[PDB]
């Protein structure tokens, strides 16, 4: 799995590819790893995909009630909150590395990382799954501060791609979904939708 | 009789144990709380039973949260221990949601703890009234007011005990929507002078606490000089 | 194998309007034989009767806790139990160990107690039903057992049939096994009567 | 037999010589204590209910006094009879609901909802330590198959869906005006949902409202998610009433 | 085991092969491995026979409580969280590993659910040791919107390929067809494999086996 | 709660327990309930309450039991308690037969469901069991047996006995009638319908109004059969023959 | 937590007086009816149906259990879905263990047991309402009653609720052991009649059957038609 | 009367006669006095002998280093209580290393002993205690009472004829603050004296004394160890 998402001024862009792998066989080529948890609150998914369904299910149920209660649309870092609570509590028995990204009228677009372990933090942009050590090096050498929604969707598409091409664990499509006020907006990139870098031939 | 438990109604459809409660809230002295353009200030008539006791002895104002106060009125035991209450339901939801309580989540919540003392024979309806008053740049000035059923409302002003509506009567002539905390704690300390009654209860201490733009959304108790000069000017008022 | 610390071989068998029941007969500790007359078959009904094959302590508290069910389930309900309805109250019984299961695999063969219907099946240790319409079983010596059932077995057998059928196919079987046999005993289940025999067999 | 009593038959929930339950007899009393009356109504293409809103004292910051509850986004309720019973029975509703999508992975249909409720009531009415809840409950929501929904139940467990219904001080006197009005209806279905509701709580208690005395909420086919009328948009109602 | 299951334009095929194994020797050449969830929804099981047959028993009643109490027909979707959430609880102790399809208020639902509780939507899926095989047919050859026929072909075709490849898989090919308006439970479908016949007779006359001792015990 | 709590787990002043004693006034207004020791075997006679012309008739008995291989009771008082005792004495029976793999001895089984009764009398604040029954069996150790028990726990062994309405009637009629060392099955049918003849005076005796079982031993097995009412209607006629010949 | 002592005691002339209260909420019920045929059994019952206003679909009295069992009552309507509920899940609980659908009267049994809880454990009164259920089973027709005590009973026919002795004299004068299941409807219907009191439409009366192919409801445009002659 | 047996029942009035009740049993207790200046806080008692051979029954009981209890009522509840004070101390030096403050530990007896007065069957703490101790805040003189309710005193006297010693402790307590420890001492026996009837004295038999402050741990005086404070009540 290769996850990603970034935060610009109004909102965050998500990504995801689609493979799901027991050993080395495929048993989903298009798995939608980008899951809602509220309107405007979305988890992207890497690990182990029965403890990751688990948690957002349940995360999913205890921010829908809070949001009731409340009467108000929830916060971005409540639902980090709540991923983070379960994460830690249950980090022995949990495979489960998430990044929580969205808006909120209070604080605008926001991202989270809780990584294996259930730790918390706030992040300008963040990568995770097997496939994301691939680019580490690109997006340190990419990411400029006050990217528009349209280049942090091809940053994003970019780091996907390059790390699908590397991580046996990593390919498929792009799911790729961006959050703002005005709502959730999400495409699909496949086939040669995906940027493409040549094989260096001598 | 109908009146023995809180899991009897009687023929008119009444919870005589919950009303009874209330009348202990009614025969307590006089709290108010006033919400204004930046904040909420709290006042209590706290009579003072003898002087053998330390000046601020049997507080009625309470911090349940840094950003919450409570002014009660009733029994003061159980009151202190809906104190309590309080406390542990704001330090849980931030354990657990990560942020602060907001002001009517943590009334409803402490509403339907009492509610549930109102059900059963197994247990006593709460003998206490309470306000919760609360500041945030987000939210604004929050006073809310929950009494022995569990019912809990919001207000602009709220008064408890048994010159209530003596109290409310003066709340009434302000207007408390373009006042600021630092002119409504005199206010406040005006009309617990105005309804304490000189002749039956000889002496009480003011209690005075807020929450507000000026305490930067932090509930504490009004400075010493601050309360001595309301103090003044409401008893000169009063001539 | 635990399966193999006591030894042991059973299996069922349908004819036209009948069915038969057969074990062989050795009580054993790994290579030693202790006894030659163990009960490894029990009646649960007239008509109907369980083979159990595995650890012996097994066999027995199994055909114990079976009984002690079944007797209750008689008493309430007007009747006889039907030999499908054994069946699922036996996975049913085997499942709930589901994580620490009885160590037996037992077979189950009989007529039906109102319509005489022949009925056979076995189930694994934790109570996964299997129903056929010929021949079933279990223990040590499965494999031989089935080479011989599908060699032998034939459709709609009458009861002089089927007991020679069963009988060879047990004798061959538990033959090429060093812990099962001591003796075989066989009974043919019919509408009208219940035919039990001991083999002429091995005793070594 | 008649009010015939023995034993403790008016103090706990066990049965009179005449196989009645005075607890829960009281328990629809507590219900008209706090002296309002709400109405609901169901039509083709929406279901709204209409309620009394009494601010008597001017220091209440009358936007937080309401009886008018989000259940799920697409279940309203409206509670009459005593306040935090009503509250509780509220929360009760909003954990059913909440973990039937968990377990289920689809919305509560409001019968279930109102089923679920009524069950738990029920209980109050069994078992001799606890009272029943002096509150009622109004549900409406959108069924897929069946259109707009208006379901009630009461403090002895009994739930029923409705054409229309109300309950409170005036529930008799709302059930004749709502009973004549739609006998005279084709297909006996009301179609003017909202001005009905209006209609009816205002000649049963003979006030003519201002837009401050009543809340609204409803549920439609093309819009089911619950929502909360303005003053204004009640004002709009109140307008279109009055001239005609 | 290959069990396997497609959405076609107007519904679910589901289907399945019918041998059971333990260890490496046919225990059951015609075990039913198409299970009945509902009217409207069944389920294909493959991994530990008991934990498949009891899983699914379980969720069926507990669905059947559910619609009787809501009148209602049940949604695929229910299944599949009661099956997950159950799974999950287990840990991955439950072996079973199953395909479940059916045909809802919502349309036609296909969903294969993993041990440990994942589970996957997609509009074609397999499992078992044979479900390589059945997937490779499915790649090859799956289109979206295949009429009722095409479709059977398909997952038969699949099954086929578990079948005939895998160890683990034999016998017979069982189908089941959902859609809005019907309900075809089609066991067998195929019977690609048959026994041959016995060149030989073995019919043992009386007296051929020697007997100890006898006891005839008449009954009523 | 003690305002509500009406105690039905202590003594009064006299030593008594009174829910046990209005619970034996419930039993004395039940059917009429009989059992008749003798030496080829034991029976038991009982009253029908279910005579309504449109009941259905689809069980084996009203109030006759099977209890396990050699055992059977009968009840007298509120039904549903009878369906709870019964229930727990079938599974008395098998949790023995399963830890010794013999049958219950009889005494053993009655003391076990009294002790049981006797429990509900002492703590727990519940109302005891509305029920008395009569059981008969046999087992390797006394034969053929018929034991009594009422909601005290109490219970005893007799040679014929009687519960339920007009009992103490019935107990003087076996008193005088009863041969000690002398019945057989066939004249304790025979008294059994001539005391139900005398204690059912409301009103003329029939078939339809009677349940009859008996347990005997064929064969080193025991056999409980509920009478056919054929055979219930020829022993009423031998009775009625009988009263014919009384004077001359 | 909960009262453990019996609400339900003897009186002392030996009566249980909670449950002869119990029985007069029955009494004080809705009518209901049962009649079984020799092809099958019909139930069928009174809505104290007030008001137009009602949904009369949104709730029913006649109540599916299993595929081959259903139920009506007459008296306290909530007490009733509690003990549907119940019957639900110890039917599932059967089907779970025997892998067979529960007999009728193994159902009447466990569900009758249910009842004669609420008759002595702590703190509960009992169930005030009695239950008509029935069922196919073995080839065969059952109706049973299971009433407030836990005490069960099969009938022929019988009727429960308001008017009930007089609707009992009239099945008795009525009823006969050859009838078929739909002149069975016929007369559970003018049973239903003899005590009706406002006209019978469809929408106030609901009809359930079983026979051999299982245990349904009749819809409204079939009791629409039966109403006709009546 | 319907309304006093269940510190459950509120009578019509807004009151619970259980817990009125369970105060009459303080009222009637022997008196204790409990007062303090800038640096001590001082606990005297009467103790009260069954009969002229019996030795006096312990009033004061150590809490911990820096907390002493006098006790008025149920003795057997005073121990409970204490029990639950000396364990409350011992927590919190076992997780902080340090003296549990005395307003504390006071908070905690008050919540304690509420929970009982709210619950069907239970019934208030029978008892009355006077507190002293010292920590950062300087000395205390708490009183803790059967209705949960506790209060923060200059000076205080429950138990019998105490009006006596609390209208005493009125008419000397601007002198406190400033007093040395034995006057201080002194001021807190002649207030108990008070309690007396006119005929009697303190004896070194009847009178026990607790004090604790900035440079003394909690210590109690008994028997010949009160004389030196007996002498020069001059
Ligand atoms: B990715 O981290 O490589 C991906 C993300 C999940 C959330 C979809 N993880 C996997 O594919 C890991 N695989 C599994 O958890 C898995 C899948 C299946 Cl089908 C069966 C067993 C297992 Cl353990
Ligand atoms: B298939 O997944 O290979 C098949 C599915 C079942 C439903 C038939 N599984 C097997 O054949 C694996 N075997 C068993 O579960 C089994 C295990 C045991 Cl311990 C005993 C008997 C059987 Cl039949
Ligand atoms: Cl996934
Ligand atoms: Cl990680
Ligand atoms: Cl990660
Ligand atoms: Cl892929
Ligand atoms: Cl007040
Ligand atoms: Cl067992
Ligand atoms: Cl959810
Ligand atoms: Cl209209
Ligand atoms: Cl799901
Ligand atoms: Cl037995
Ligand atoms: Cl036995
Ligand atoms: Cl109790
Ligand atoms: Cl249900
Ligand atoms: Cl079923
Ligand atoms: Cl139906
Ligand atoms: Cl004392
Ligand atoms: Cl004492
Ligand atoms: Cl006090
Ligand atoms: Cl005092
Ligand atoms: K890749
Ligand atoms: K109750
Ligand atoms: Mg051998
Ligand atoms: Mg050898
Ligand atoms: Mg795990």
């Amino acid at each position: 799995t290769t996850i990603m998402a970034v935060q610009f001024d109004g909102g965050v862009v998500l990504g995801a590819d689609s493979r799901t792998t027991t050993g080395s066989y495929i048993a989903n080529r298009v798995t939608d790893k980008l899951t809602p948890i509220h309107d405007r609150i979305f988890c992207c998914r890497s690990g182990s995909a029965a403890d990751t369904q688990a948690v957002a299910d349940a995360v999913t149920y205890q921010l829908g009630f809070h949001s009731i209660e409340l009467n108000e649309p929830p916060l971005v870092h409540t639902a980090a909150s709540l991923f983070k609570e379960m994460c830690y509590r249950y980090r022995e028995d949990l495979m489960a590395g998430i990044i929580i990204a969205g808006w909120d009228p209070q604080e605008g677009g926001q991202v989270y990382s809780v990584p294996m372990g259930g730790m918390m933090v706030r992040q300008s942009f963040a990568i995770g799954g097997s496939g994301s050590s691939y680019i580490y090096g690109y997006v340190d050498a990419t990411y400029r501060e006050g990217m528009t929604k349209e280049e942090c969707l091809q940053f994003t598409a970019n780091a996907l791609a390059l790390a699908m091409e590397r991580d046996g664990s990593s390919g498929g499509v792009i799911r790729l979904a961006a959050i703002a006020e005005s709502g959730v907006e999400r495409q699909v990139l496949l086939g040669d939708q995906i940027p493409k870098f040549a094989v260096a031939t001598l | 009789g109908y009146d023995l438990s809180a899991s009897t109604f009687s023929p008119d459809g009444r919870v005589f144990q919950v009303e009874y409660a209330m009348k202990a809230v009614e025969n307590s002295s006089t709290a108010i709380g006033i919400r204004c353009k930046d904040g909420v200030v709290f006042g209590v008539e706290k009579l003072v039973l003898s002087k053998l006791y330390e000046e601020g002895s049997n507080k009625r104002l309470f911090n349940v949260d840094r950003h919450v106060g409570m002014a009660v009125a009733g029994l003061l035991a159980d009151a202190r221990s809906l104190a309590d209450i309080a406390r542990e339901e704001a330090s849980n939801f931030r354990s657990n949601f990560g942020y602060n309580i907001p002001l009517k989540h943590l009334a409803d919540r402490v509403a339907m703890y009492v509610h549930a003392y109102t059900l059963y024979s197994a247990v006593r309806p709460f003998g206490c009234s309470f306000m919760l008053g609360s500041y945030s740049v987000n939210d604004g000035a929050q006073l809310y007011m929950i009494d022995p059923s569990g019912v809990s409302y919001g207000y602009w002003g709220c008064a408890i005990g048994k010159a209530r509506q003596a109290a409310k009567t003066e709340i009434e002539k302000l207007q408390m929507k373009e006042m600021t905390c630092r002119d409504i704690v005199k206010e406040v300390a005006k009309i617990i002078y105005i309804v304490h009654d000189e002749v039956k209860d000889k002496a009480f201490e003011l209690e005075l606490s807020w929450v507000g733009e000026l305490t930067n959304g932090r509930h504490e108790i009004v400075p010493k000089d601050i309360r001595e000069e309301a103090e003044k000017y409401a008893k000169e008022s009063l001539k | 194998s635990i399966m193999s610390y006591n030894g042991g071989a059973v299996m069922a068998m349908k004819g036209k309007n009948c069915v038969a029941i057969a074990a062989d007969r050795r009580f054993g500790i790994q290579a030693q034989m202790v006894t030659t007359d163990f009960q490894k078959i029990f009646p649960m009904g007239d008509r109907l009767y369980i083979g159990l094959a595995g650890l012996a302590t097994d066999v027995q508290t199994v055909a114990q806790r079976l009984k002690f069910r079944l007797n209750l389930y008689e008493l309430k309900e007007g009747r006889q139990i039907k030999p499908y309805t054994l069946m699922s109250m036996v996975a049913n019984l085997l499942y709930e160990k589901r994580f620490g299961p009885y160590y037996t695999e037992p077979v189950i063969a009989g007529l039906d107690p109102k319509t005489f219907k022949p009925f056979i099946c076995s189930l694994d240790l934790i109570g996964c039903p299997m129903v056929t319409d010929d021949f079933v079983v279990s223990g040590t010596c499965a494999e031989q057992m089935y080479g011989m059932c599908e060699s032998l077995w034939e459709p709609n057998m009458d009861p002089d049939h089927l007991f020679e059928t069963i009988s060879q196919a047990m004798l061959n079987a538990v033959d090429r096994d060093a812990v099962s046999g001591m003796g075989v005993i066989v009974h043919i289940i019919e509408k009208d009567k219940i035919t039990t025999r001991t083999l002429k067999a091995r005793m070594d | 037999s008649r009010g015939s009593s023995a034993g403790f038959d008016r103090h706990i929930t066990i049965f009179s010589p005449e196989g009645r339950l005075y607890q829960v007899e009281y328990a629809f009393k507590a219900i008209n204590q706090g002296g309002l009356t709400s109405v609901a109504v169901r039509g083709k293409d929406c279901a709204v209910i209409v309620t009394q809103k009494k601010v008597p004292d001017k220091l209440l910051d009358s936007s937080t006094v309401t009886h008018l509850f989000k259940i799920t986004e697409n279940i309203g309720c409206v509670m009459t009879g005593m306040t935090a019973d009503s509250r509780s029975q509220v929360q009760r509703a909003r954990y059913e609901a909440a973990n039937w999508k968990y377990k289920y992975g689809y919305e509560i249909p409001v019968d279930m909802l109102c089923k679920r409720i009524a069950d738990i009531s029920q209980v109050y009415t069994q078992n001799a330590e606890m009272r029943p809840l002096g509150c009622c409950m109004i549900l409406i929501g959108i069924d897929e198959e069946q259109g707009p929904q208006v379901y009630k139940c009461d403090p002895a467990g009994y739930y029923c869906g409705f054409k229309a219904t109300a309950a409170g001080v005036k529930q008799t006197e709302s059930t004749s005006f709502l009973e004549k009005k739609v006998k005279k209806k084709f297909d006996w279905t009301f179609e003017q949902t909202v001005e009905t509701a209006i209609t009816c709580l205002s000649t049963v208690l003979s006030i003519d409202f201002k837009p401050s005395e009543i809340e609204v909420g409803v549920v439609t086919v093309e819009n089911p998610k619950f929502r909360i009328l303005t003053e204004a948009e009640i004002d709009a109602h109140l307008v279109a009433l009055a001239e005609r | 085991t290959t069990i396997a299951g497609v959405v076609y334009k107007d519904g679910i095929v589901l289907g399945a092969d019918t041998r059971a194994t333990e260890g490496m020797v046919v225990a059951d050449k015609n075990c039913s491995k198409i299970h009945f969830i509902s009217p409207n929804i069944y389920c294909c099981g493959a991994g530990t026979a008991a934990d498949t047959d009891m899983t699914t028993q379980l969720i069926s009643s507990n669905l059947e409580l559910h619609s009787l109490s809501t009148g209602r027909l049940p949604r695929v979707v229910t299944a599949n969280r009661m099956l997950k959430q159950m799974l999950f609880r287990y840990q991955g102790y439950i072996g079973a590993a199953l395909v479940l399809g059916g045909v809802d208020v919502t349309g036609p639902h296909l969903y294969s659910i993993y041990p440990h509780g994942s589970t996957d939507k997609l509009p074609y899926v397999t499992m078992g040791s044979g479900s390589l095989a059945a997937m490779a047919v499915f790649e090859d050859k799956f289109r979206p919107d295949m009429e009722e026929e095409e479709a059977k072909n398909l997952v038969s075709e699949a099954i086929a390929a578990g079948i005939f490849n895998d160890l683990g898989s034999g016998s017979n090919i069982d189908l089941c067809v959902i859609s809005k308006n019907k309900l075809d439970f089609l066991r067998p479908y195929t019977v690609p494999n048959k026994k041959g016949t016995r060149l030989g007779r073995y019919r043992c006359e009386k007296g051929t086996t020697a007997v100890l001792t006898e006891k005839i015990t008449p009954l009523e | 709660s003690r305002r509500y709590d009406s105690r039905t787990t202590i003594f009064s002043p006299e030593g008594r327990l009174y829910q046990v004693e209005y619970a034996m006034e419930a039993i004395g207004h039940a059917g009429t309930c009989l059992g008749i020791l003798a030496n080829d075997g034991v029976l038991l006679a009982a009253e029908r309450r279910n005579i309504h012309k449109l009941l259905d008739e689809v069980f084996f008995s009203e109030k006759i039991y099977k209890l396990n291989e050699d055992m059977a009771c009968s009840v007298a008082g509120i039904t549903s308690d009878a369906n709870v005792l019964t229930n727990e004495l079938r599974l008395i029976a098998q949790r023995y037969l399963l830890q010794y793999q013999e049958p219950i001895p009889c005494e053993q089984l009655v003391t076990a469901l009294c002790d049981i009764k006797q429990a509900y009398t002492q703590f727990g604040g519940k109302r005891p069991f509305g029920v008395s029954l009569l059981y008969i069996g046999w087992d390797k150790h006394y034969g053929f047996q018929l034991y009594q028990s009422d909601p005290s726990g109490n219970y005893g062994g007799w040679k014929a006995t009687c519960i339920g309405n007009n009992s103490a009637a019935a107990v003087s009629m076996l008193k005088q009638d009863y041969k000690e060392g002398e019945m057989t099955l066939k004249s304790a049918l025979a008294l059994a319908i001539k005391v139900l003849n005398k204690t059912m005076d409301v009103s003329k005796l029939s078939a339809e109004k009677v349940e009859i079982a008996t347990l005997t031993r064929e064969n080193g097995k025991t056999v409980i059969r509920v009478l056919k009412q054929k055979e219930v209607e020829q022993l009423i006629k031998k009775h009625e023959e009988e009263e014919a010949k009384a004077e001359r | 937590r909960g009262y453990s002592f019996s609400l339900t005691t003897f009186s002392p002339s030996g009566k249980l007086v909670q449950i002869e209260y119990a029985l007069a909420a029955v009494a004080g019920g809705a009518p209901s009816v049962g009649i079984k045929a020799a092809n099958g059994v019909v139930l069928a019952t009174e809505k104290k149906q007030k008001s137009i206003l009602y949904d009369e679909r949104s709730v029913h009295k006649v109540e599916p259990i299993t595929k081959h069992i259903g139920l009506v009552y007459s008296g306290m309507g909530p007490d009733y879905r509690v003990l549907v509920h119940r019957a639900r899940k110890l039917a599932q609980q059967y089907y779970l263990v025997y892998q067979e659908p529960i007999p009728t009267a193994q159902l009447v049994q466990r569900v009758a047991s249910v009842m004669q809880e609420y008759t002595q454990s702590g703190g509960v009164r009992p169930f005030g309402v009695s239950l008509l259920i029935c069922g196919w089973n073995e080839g065969r027709p059952y109706l049973f009653q299971s009433d407030p005590s836990g005490a069960y009973f099969a009938w022929k026919a019988t009727a429960m609720g308001k008017n009930y002795v007089n609707g009992k004299t009239f099945l008795e004068k009525r009823y006969n052991e050859d009838l078929e299941l739909e002149d069975a409807i016929h007369t559970a219907i003018l049973t239903l009649k003899e005590s009706f009191e406002g006209q019978m439409t469809e929408d106030n009366i609901e009809v359930g059957i079983c026979n051999e192919a299982g245990f349904r409801r009749l819809t409204p445009t079939e009791v629409k038609d039966y109403l006709a002659a009546i | 009367n319907q309304y006093d047996n269940d510190v459950t029942v509120w009578s019509p009035q807004g009151r619970i006669h259980q817990i009125e009740y369970a105060m009459e049993a303080v009222k009637q207790g022997s008196a204790t006095v409990g007062l303090k200046s800038k640096t001590h806080a001082v606990l005297v008692a009467l103790k009260r002998a069954q009969s002229e051979l019996a030795a006096h029954q312990k009033k004061i009981l150590h809490v911990d280093n820096h907390i002493g209890i006098s006790i008025a009522g149920l003795t057997a509840d005073a121990r409970l209580l204490c029990n639950f004070m000396r364990q409350e101390c011992l927590d919190s030096r076992f997780v902080f290393d340090r003296p549990l403050p005395v307003s504390r530990l006071v908070s905690l007896i008050g919540s304690k002993t509420q929970i009982p007065t709210q619950r069907y069957g239970r019934r208030p703490y029978g008892v009355g205690l006077l507190i002293a101790g010292y920590d950062d805040m300087g000395p205390h003189i708490f009183q803790t009472c059967p209705s949960a309710n506790y209060f923060d005193c200059r000076a205080m006297s429950i138990g019998a004829r105490s009006q006596s010693a609390r209208t005493y402790l009125e008419r000397h307590m601007s002198e406190f603050m400033e007093c040395n420890l034995n006057e201080l001492v002194k001021h807190g026996l002649r207030a108990l004296r008070e309690t007396l009837p006119a005929e009697q004295d303190l004896t070194t038999k009847n009178v026990s004394i607790g004090i604790v402050g900035k440079d003394l741990e909690f210590t109690i005086y008994d028997d010949d160890d009160v004389s030196p404070f007996l002498e020069g009540l001059e």
